[PDB]
């Protein structure tokens, strides 16, 4: 499972359809034509947030890194919540996608490509002043028997969706020169 | 006129109550003549069958018997917890004659 | 060229919608409820 | 005709309106002969059932009940908010009239 | 046949389209004898019914009642808009007589 | 028996595959008396119909035309792709005779 | 009663279990006179087909095909796995006599 921190509160969350991109008002809202770029997304930062602009939503691989970036980005916050999270084929791993140019090798993050539906959430932890309540509340909503078996993508499928931009010279190396598409390198 | 499932399943021979508390575990639906059933099974072993068809049902029982049998393909599905089942304990596995769920 | 941004942006979206499809079919599925063909017709 | 649940249920005699405005808290289905109905229970401690059909029932309503029947497996399972039932309360359990959900 | 909804809806005498594209606000469903039908009503304020199976039907429109019935339900819960209904005006509610949704 | 919709398609006369490999964009559907019918219409520009039951249908087509519909709507709901469309070129919209769906 | 597929299957002649363990990867359905059937397959390449309502079906077995192709509907839809299929093997594609999900 994966895990991130919001201070987007559950009944929040449910009103949305998920844990939302920046500016995507709720998930099945074609409405707005969101610019989705996964480099573009993982070299961003916004105040108040774990990286949720350009299309993708920023999950880490424990509840402790969640919880360390929930100190960073949310600190002094009387409550914000971890949310843990199912992996499914809308993940990716920024790291074996982006490769080299990784912006944040180190933070290892897995991205979800339009924000994380409340059918993917599988439960959240309460986090006052800073200590994580460890009572998981459950996400009834959560598909059992449909996230059970799913894993992430894998980086070939997300090779073609790097993001970087036609000038990057990721695109004539290996190996997204395989996977570059029209008007890239 | 029973306002619940204990309540009507003391009104027949050959019934009882079971405490099932559980999401059913596998779903089985015969198409095979003669044998035109779903039997379930839970966890704690037990399996329960929807009978089949056959005259000594009346019609206010047929559309009923197709009724519990589409309850159970979609209880099923959506991995709801059945609370109680009340069966006719006098046939192997013992038929669904009532179901209840809750919360 | 922008075409790079275009084509990742309508890559990106096709696996969006793709994915979107997968959901709906997950929960709208609880709403199914079938017919008995016999009965009406 | 009437255009809302209140006025429906104004046409008729021995009804009332059970303004509910919450989910279902318990589901019962029962195929055991006779009583062929659904029992649902909510949190505020009210019981109503959907009749067995029989003859105080055109046969459009016989077409109804089994709907009703309908609607409430789905809402049950989804946990779907009910705003207001109407229902015919010379009956034990309450029998339900008319039902209407507000988004 | 017709192609659109607005073609289907003009070979019948008093009939009209309302343009909607928005979704239910509240679904209401009666199974009361004599007034066995579903109400919906949108934000607007505007409020239609599927009306009874009654004379005014031919007796392949029986079905279809049933199918719209099946329809409407399904699509309040799950929040679709629906694009235009094509209504019976000659009645109140008007009554529906086709629907469209997109996508 | 066709182990395909090509293979089935091709035993037809008067029939055309279309691989249509998109969601459908709009549905329309009527209980208008004699056009009690469903007209789905992708992107591409192509409507199609599931004609009214009438002269040409065989008793078995008529409990099958009734499923299509269903398979027609939820398909629409949840925006699943069509695959291909056998369809009936002989009548304007063409008819459908068969869908195929995969993944 | 059987309280298996395996066992439910082993009583019939021209019976063969299949271990599937896999979501449907097509479905097709047909409304063509005398192919109103559906098909489904998996990627291992095995094509299974719901027997168009032949000669020796009784009404039990009439009500039962409907409500197979029901259950494949909305298994293939949901992505559900299927683990075991009783099909009759002397027919092609081979046709399902009965069906097991687990879990």
């Amino acid at each position: 499972r994966l895990y991130r921190a919001d201070s987007r509160p559950p009944d929040e969350i449910k009103r949305s359809g998920g844990l939302m991109p920046r500016g995507h008002n709720e998930y099945f809202d074609r409405g707005t034509q969101m610019n989705i770029n996964l480099y573009d997304h993982a070299r961003g930062t916004q105040t108040g947030f774990v990286r949720y602009d350009d299309g993708y939503v920023s999950t880490s691989l424990s509840l402790r890194s969640a919880h360390l970036a929930g100190q960073s980005i949310l600190s002094g916050y009387s409550t914000y919540y971890i949310y843990v999270i199912a992996t499914a084929p809308n993940m990716f791993n920024v790291n074996d996608v982006l490769g080299v140019y990784s912006p944040h090798p180190y933070e290892q993050e897995v991205s979800a490509l339009g924000g994380i539906p409340y059918s993917q959430i599988y439960g959240w932890y309460r986090v006052n002043f800073g200590v994580i309540d460890e009572r998981l509340h459950r996400n009834r909503e959560y598909r059992d028997r449909y996230y059970r078996n799913l894993n992430i993508a894998p980086a070939e499928d997300g090779y073609r969706l790097a993001g970087f931009p036609p000038d990057h010279q990721a695109w004539r190396e290996e190996p997204w020169i395989h996977h570059a598409p029209q008007g890239c390198g | 006129a029973p306002q619940t499932i204990t309540e009507l399943c003391s009104e027949y021979r050959n019934t009882q109550i079971y405490t099932i508390n559980d999401k059913i575990l596998s779903y089985t639906e015969s198409m095979a003549g003669k044998r035109e059933m779903v039997i379930i099974t839970f966890k704690s072993g037990e399996t329960f069958q929807v009978e089949v068809p056959g005259s000594q049902h009346i019609d206010s029982q047929k559309k009923a018997i197709e009724r519990m049998k589409d309850t159970l393909r979609i209880t099923y599905l959506t991995e709801t917890k059945i609370d109680k089942l009340c069966v006719w304990n006098n046939k192997t596995p013992n038929s669904i004659a009532a179901i209840s769920m809750k919360n | 060229g922008d075409t790079c941004n275009e084509e990742t942006q309508n890559l990106s979206t096709i696996y969006l919608r793709e994915y979107q499809s997968k959901v709906k079919r997950q929960i709208f599925s609880d709403y199914q409820s079938e017919v008995d063909i016999y009965n009406r017709i």
